[PDB]
């Protein structure tokens, strides 16, 4: 597991982490991938270790697809340390960007309410819901209908990502 | 106790954790 210097430096560049934090996760990474290339079933099989009772197809199905950026099926190390770069070190805004990427299944530009269900329903299915009253149920349903409903300010059915980066955010 | 960050569950946080944790545990 030996990386070329300019690869360490090119991928160090162009992320959060030092040089050495680059070398350390690629040795994990051929540690567990020695291929050095990540397929669906290995991405999967993390998060059913996670969540061994939940249905992790879906998540992992949708997040692996954002990953593999060139599309070949595979999630290779500068693949690997970009999209964890960006989804544990960047900005709130990076943060939300790379979510918005995840929540625009069909790449037209806007999250639509079953865009946004199909997400939350495939983080339900692998991780679980909270028990509440039968009259209170916490269904991914209604829980979208209030937070999509929230964030489409001008109520025209559908997310740009300035109305999906500005949900949590104070004013 | 509800696990903390679900309570971000469709505004993109959630994903974005959930996410970095497989990347992490992916390269342990
Ligand atoms: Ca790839
Ligand atoms: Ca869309
Ligand atoms: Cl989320
Ligand atoms: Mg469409
Ligand atoms: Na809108």
């Amino acid at each position: 597991s030996k990386l070329k210097p300019e690869v360490v430096e090119e991928l160090t560049r162009k992320t959060y982490f030092t040089e050495k934090e680059v070398q350390q996760w690629y040795k994990g990474f051929i540690k567990d991938c020695p291929s050095g290339q990540l397929d669906a079933a290995g991405f999967q099989k993390i998060y059913k270790q996670f969540f061994p009772f939940g249905d992790p197809t879906k998540f992992a199905t949708f997040v692996f697809n954002v990953f593999d950026e060139n599309k070949d099926g595979r999630i290779e190390f500068s693949e690997f340390i970009q999209a964890l770069s960006v989804t544990s070190r960047g900005t709130l805004d990076e943060k939300l960007r790379w979510a918005f990427k995840l929540y625009d299944l069909d790449n037209d530009g806007y999250i639509t309410r079953n865009e946004m269900l199909d997400i939350v329903d495939a983080i339900y299915q692998m991780v679980g819901n909270t028990v509440e009253l039968p009259e209170e149920e916490n269904t991914p349903e209604k829980r979208v209908d209030r937070i999509f409903a929230m964030m489409d300010k001008n109520a025209d059915g559908k997310l740009t990502l300035q109305e999906f980066q500005e949900g949590s955010k104070a004013d | 106790s509800v696990p903390r960050f679900i309570k971000y569950t469709g505004y993109g946080n959630a994903a974005g954790l959930l996410a970095a944790r497989g990347l992490m545990a992916g390269g342990r």
